[PDB]
Parts: C-alpha cells; structure tokens; sequence
C-alpha cells in the first residue's frame, strides 16, 4: 500500500528531467520488421509499436 | 483451518501519476526578474555616482599641495 510513492520518486528524479531526457531521445531507434525478423520477445518489441504479449 | 486471506480491511493503493503543482509560471516569472535586476541598476547610480565625487576629493590633496 505504500508502493506507490516510491515510484512517484523516479518521475521526478528522471522523467521531466531535462538532461536525462538529452541522455536518451532517438537513440537506437530499431523499429522496423527487422525489428521482428531478427525474432524479438517483449519490450525492444510492443514499446515500439507491435502489441502483443503471451 | 489456520489460512490466511482476511474477510475485510482492504485499501487499495493507487495506480495513479500526479504532482503537477504550477508553480508561479506564465508572465509571472520574467516579471520578478525584471523587477529585481532594475532595482539592482537602481542601486548603482548612488553609489558609483557618489563614490566618483569622493574621488575627486582624493585628488584634490594632491593638488592643493606640491608646489
């Protein structure tokens, strides 16, 4: 029950954040369906776009 | 018969995501700035107005002696 304030610490320590959010934007941006031909499981997959989990 | 699951007493805690507390923003802010930073330029023009009129006093000794 006191979960949830723990991970409303991550939120403002790194998503808002500017330098962080410099850190990684664009980068690595594997997307295509050879993003599926090369066999992926779950995210690396269905956080770009496909969705589908087992 | 000694198992756990309880008949009551249950919150739950929340999925949520909010801390959106705004702030002093919008033409609130560049409006403090500015009228801090001309009560600073204010504060000049009474000191190194006046601090070039004591100057002038300190070459003043000078010139009232050497002959």
């Amino acid at each position: 029950k006191n979960f949830s304030l723990r991970i409303d610490e991550l939120e403002e320590m790194l998503t808002n954040n500017r330098i962080w959010r410099n850190r990684t934007v664009d980068i690595g941006i594997v997307t295509a369906e050879d993003a599926l031909n090369y066999g992926f499981s779950g995210v690396m997959l269905r956080g770009s776009g496909i969705q589908w989990d087992l | 018969k000694q198992d756990m699951p309880p008949v009551g007493g249950y919150g739950p805690i929340d999925y949520k995501r909010n801390l959106p507390r705004r702030g002093l923003s919008g033409y609130s802010m560049f409006a403090v700035g500015i009228g801090a930073l001309l009560f600073g330029y204010w504060s000049m023009m009474k000191w190194n107005r006046e601090r070039r009129r004591l100057q002038i006093e300190d070459f003043e000794a000078r010139i009232a002696l050497m002959p």
